[PDB]
């Protein structure tokens, strides 16, 4: 998975 | 000097975790949680972090405490689940993918095709530990 665009996100 | 505030930290750890600097990433969220302990996020993040460095428990134990202060998350149901798939944990972690994958869709969230993903793969390697 996208691990980089979970961690980022502010949801 | 200045000391930053809680959310200026989790942006630091973002940055840190982006660059497979996973040791101090996990730092910075610890620095976060220092300053502010009640924000289920820096718990998920630093728990990626645990699972980069094949800590599986201290990852899984990050999870739970993120799980209590927003039971509702999307992120920490499947970074739960990645985590027991890891620890061969098959049942919990495909249920938990599941619950993110239903939590995202009460929530109407996209997180692309990544959670079907993750379940397919799930599937198949509990499916391949058994037969083997
Ligand atoms: C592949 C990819 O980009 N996945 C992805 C993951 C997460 C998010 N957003 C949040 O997690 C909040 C978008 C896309």
């Amino acid at each position: 998975p996208c691990y980089e665009a979970w961690v980022l996100c502010e949801y | 000097g200045a000391s930053p505030s809680a959310q200026e930290l989790k942006e630091q750890g973002n940055r840190l975790f982006v660059g497979r600097k996973y040791p101090e990433a996990a730092a910075c969220y610890g620095r976060a949680i220092t300053r502010n302990p009640l924000v289920a996020v820096y718990y998920t993040n630093r728990a990626l972090c645990y699972l980069k460095m094949q800590q599986h428990e201290q990852a899984l134990a990050d999870c739970r405490r993120a799980l209590e202060l927003d039971g509702q998350s999307v992120k920490a149901h499947f970074f739960l689940g990645q985590c027991q798939l890891e620890m061969e944990s098959y049942d919990e972690a495909i249920a938990n993918l599941q619950r993110a994958y239903s939590l995202a869709k009460e929530q109407r969230l996209n997180f692309g095709d990544d959670i079907p993903s993750a379940l397919r793969i799930a599937k198949k390697k509990r499916w391949n530990s058994i037969e083997e």
